[PDB]
């Protein structure tokens, strides 16, 4: 959902069921280099990077 | 006769045509429709309009 995206939910846009749609904002899922940016919140409530 | 004046909601009593499906000779079927991004709301006021 970061990289890939997701549909998830759908809407109702001007009475119209459209999708909705969830994804990383462009910046953060560009580079190999930002796999860094992401976490996983663990078990106990920590977060882990990939 | 009976059920039209001496009733309190609207019961109407008739006859099936023998082709059961299709038109009332004088009588049409009207679609109004809605086409632009509109609401429910501003549909029925064009209906009553």
């Amino acid at each position: 959902a970061a990289w890939g995206g997701s549909y998830v939910n759908d809407f109702i846009d001007r009475g119209r069921v459209k999708k909705v749609y969830v994804m990383s904002e462009a910046k953060y899922r560009m580079l190999p280099d930002d796999i860094g940016d992401w976490y996983v919140r663990a078990a106990d409530g920590q977060m882990v990077p990939f | 006769r009976a059920f039209s004046q001496i009733k309190d909601a609207m019961v109407f009593a008739f006859n099936l045509p023998a082709i059961v499906e299709l038109g009332t000779a004088t009588g049409f079927d009207f679609e109004l429709i809605d086409q632009a991004g509109l609401g429910h709301e501003k549909l029925t006021q064009a209906r009553n309009q």
